[PDB]
């Protein structure tokens, strides 16, 4: 006839790509609008 | 302008700045005079013979 089998039981995990460069995008923000504004002020006070 | 923009992209929408005009606390004098020139915003004005005002420029005869 045949030989009988069995089959191991083993899930599947992905590994994708790990998250090396979202560790320095910290903040999410979802927006129904069309742009999104930012701002670039100088933070700096270095003067007497 | 009808149809919007499906993509992706960047604008840039402008630079502000302060424009300070003032350095002391003295008081403030202002009156209004007829102009005889085209005159611009915070410009240096004088009066010319007519007593009108024009903005201010040396070296003239």
């Amino acid at each position: 006839l045949y030989t009988t089998y069995q089959l191991l039981e083993v899930q599947r995990k992905l590994k994708t790509l790990p998250a090396f460069f979202l560790q320095w995008f910290p903040r999410q923000i979802n927006f129904q609008e069309d742009m999104i504004a930012f701002d670039k002020v100088i933070q700096d006070v270095t003067r007497v | 302008t009808s149809l919007p923009n499906y993509l992706a992209g960047n604008g840039d929408l402008g630079s502000w700045e302060p424009t300070q005009i003032f350095a002391g606390e003295a008081d403030i004098v202002t009156e209004g005079g007829a102009a005889g020139a085209d005159i611009e915003i915070y410009q240096v004005i004088a009066k010319n013979a007519a007593g009108a005002m024009v903005p201010h420029d040396p070296t003239a005869t």
